[PDB]
């Protein structure tokens, strides 16, 4: 029966879009860098298109969910 | 301000005291009382010297050495 | 934190809830020493009591100052302090700070001083007779023991009066002292037989065969703080007919005295063997007081003074009493120390009798908390009084719940709270009775709660808690029992609950170690 609140979201949300942010920030520009991404396929696949990396990863976060759409 | 102790003082040279009775030390111990109390009455002159009966007067003693507890009856007159 | 500091004052929150009021109980503490000691009052608890939280010591220091500078109020100011930081936390839950919150409680505060002023009805004209000493007394004694309210209530009142001296249009010089009263026990015997004697009465035995001197008044009485041996030098005099020699000096030591009509020989030190055959011859009182503390506070009574020396009865450090005899107190056999009229003495002494020995210790200190209210009688507000029993902690709600709507700002929130935590006196005094909580609370409220066709306030705004367990039902007014808070009390606990609620909320933050 306290009016206390809390936060627990917004720090591990932006936490969890600074991890997702580094992932693309060095993939943008043409002196970026090129990552390799694979995922069961065994087919190597290099590409610096910031739909096709959340395509080709299943991500558990929430954060990034939003992000992908 | 009162530099000189009115404690209890003894005889400047060594001695002791010899009594048969104890009416006999009382006769003894005031020969070494009288030293404090000749001091005394020096100091109740003082006070009704200059403005001893003026009214709105008054003397006070610092002394920040001891008192005896016969001082306390002389001073309490006065 | 704010809430983990009220917690472990809360734990023995509960203890002094229970104390106050006639229906309270008592708890039992066992000392270091290894014996039982019990009583109502909190200040003697809480110094037996090991408490290693510093937030708990701070109403611990606040305590002391209800019995030091007051004789009442060490249970009220527990409970008062106590409920102000629960009621506080209403306040943190909603995100307020504590600066609002503790300045809340100031402005409260002068509002309720302020009323305690109109709060007065009656004076006490501090005339000081038996009869009228009964009406400050009993509701002091009172709140321990209870039912022995009404015979201690003449025990107290007797011996109060013959302490304070006889003067008339003289308020600056002080009367009354707290040490002057000691009170005695003694096993056996019942409460009726209890009575109130002029002097300090001694219970040790006569030590010789002498029991007690005859009823010619003004008996030579000489206090030697040197134990009672051979004369030697005071320089020197170092022994290495040494018994015949005891048997000749002490002989001519005691002659002397006995010839200028000593009777009693007071020695604070051991008694020889040989002092005692001497004695008898010369019809001389022994009396023996091993307690330095006592020797201070009989200068006082008989005139005597003590004396560092031995065999020089110097008559200018002689006293003077009336009567001294020997007494059956309790079963056995005492020498009373006492007198009748001449040489006034300010020193009186309570004898008390029972036969169980813990209530002994409860009686004993409520007349040292009772005493000390006659301390509370003087000029600074000492004839004033407020009804007590819960009456003053309702009606002050209206008031202050009426100034809440009238002082605009955020003052609002924490002066109706202020008036919420004054509910838990009559809460705990219809807990402690074995009353509902559902029944006495709402009764109250309506007694001082009217709609009068007049400005003039009427009916009764006097109606207390009731005890029950007798009559009907309902209340009744608490002035039919003479039983009030005085003003002194009262307004003085309220600065110290409010300064120790304080210095709580005002720590946001403590350090300790391992101990």
């Amino acid at each position: 029966a306290e009016s206390l609140r809390r936060d627990a979201a917004l720090k591990v949300n932006v936490t969890s879009a600074e991890g997702l942010q580094s992932v693309l920030e060095t993939n943008l520009g043409p002196k970026g860098t090129l990552k390799m991404l694979v995922d069961g396929a065994g087919n190597i696949k290099l590409t610096k298109d910031g739909k096709v990396l959340l395509t080709e990863m299943q991500i558990q976060s929430p954060t990034a969910v939003l992000i992908a759409r | 301000i009162l530099n000189v102790s009115l404690e209890y003082e003894k005889t400047e040279v060594n001695s002791g005291f010899f009594y048969s009775s104890a009416d006999q030390r009382d006769k003894l111990a005031a020969s070494e009382r009288k030293f404090v109390d000749a001091k005394l009455k020096k100091i109740i002159d003082l006070k009704n010297e200059v403005c001893g009966m003026d009214p709105d007067k008054g003397f006070v003693i610092i002394n920040q050495k001891g008192i005896d507890p016969m001082s306390l009856d002389v001073f309490a007159k006065h | 934190q704010i809430i983990k500091s009220i917690a472990a004052i809360r734990e023995l929150h509960q203890m002094c809830l229970t104390s106050m009021g006639p229906c309270g109980r008592n708890k039992i503490i066992v000392n270091h020493l290894g014996k039982i000691i019990i009583t109502n009052d909190a200040a003697t608890m809480l110094r037996e009591l090991d408490i290693v939280h510093p937030a708990v010591k701070v109403l611990v220091m606040a305590t002391e100052q209800q019995k030091i500078d007051m004789g009442d109020g060490t249970n009220l100011v527990m409970i008062l302090a106590g409920e102000l930081l629960n009621v506080s936390e209403k306040l943190i839950s909603m995100g307020l700070s504590a600066v609002e919150i503790i300045q809340g409680y100031n402005m409260a505060r002068k509002f309720t001083l302020k009323e305690l002023d109109e709060m007065v009805v009656g004076e006490i004209t501090d005339k000081n007779d038996k009869n009228e000493l009964l009406k400050m007394i009993k509701p002091v004694i009172s709140s321990k023991k209870y039912g022995s309210e009404d015979i201690l209530s003449e025990l107290v009142s007797e011996a109060v009066s013959h302490v304070l001296p006889v003067a008339q249009q003289a308020g600056e010089i002080p009367y009354f002292n707290v040490d002057s009263i000691r009170v005695v026990k003694i096993m056996g015997g019942s409460l009726s037989n209890s009575t109130v004697i002029k002097g300090m009465v001694f219970n040790r035995e006569p030590e010789g065969h002498v029991k007690s001197l005859s009823e010619d008044k003004k008996h030579k009485v000489a206090v030697f703080t040197c134990p009672l041996d051979i004369a030697n030098t005071e320089t020197k005099g170092t022994v290495l007919d040494f018994s015949k020699g005891e048997e000749k000096q002490i002989d001519a030591m005691m002659k002397e005295i006995a010839d200028m009509g000593v009777e009693c020989i007071v020695a604070g030190a051991g008694v020889g063997e040989l002092a005692l055959h001497y004695l008898n011859r010369y019809g001389i009182l022994v009396l023996k007081v091993p307690s330095k503390f006592e020797l201070r506070r009989l200068c006082r009574v008989c005139g005597a003074t003590p004396l560092p020396r031995l065999g020089a009865p110097t008559p200018e450090e002689l006293g003077l009493v009336e009567t001294v005899k020997t007494m059956e107190i309790g079963g056995d056999r005492v020498t009373v120390f006492k007198q009748e009229q001449g040489e006034i003495s300010r020193t009186s002494t309570i004898i008390l009798r029972g036969a169980t020995q813990n209530n002994l210790d409860d009686i004993e200190r409520a007349i040292d908390d009772g005493v000390a209210a006659v301390k509370g009688l003087m000029k600074p507000s000492g004839g004033k009084l407020l009804p007590g029993a819960g009456a003053t902690e309702i009606e002050l709600i209206s008031r202050i719940t009426k100034y809440g709507e009238r002082t605009p700002g955020l003052l609002q929130l924490a002066i109706k709270q202020f008036a919420v935590a004054f509910e838990v006196v009559p809460r705990t005094l219809a807990e402690t009775a074995g009353l509902d909580v559902n029944e006495v609370l709402p009764n109250l409220y309506a007694a001082h709660n009217v709609t009068e066709p007049g400005a003039v306030k009427t009916d009764h705004l006097y109606k207390g808690v009731d005890i029950d367990g007798e009559s009907d039902e309902g209340v009744k007014d608490i002035r039919e029992e003479n039983i009030y808070d005085m003003l002194a009390t009262k307004k003085f606990a309220i600065n110290v609950a409010t300064e120790a609620a304080t210095t709580v909320l005002s720590i946001d933050q403590i350090i300790m170690a391992k101990k």
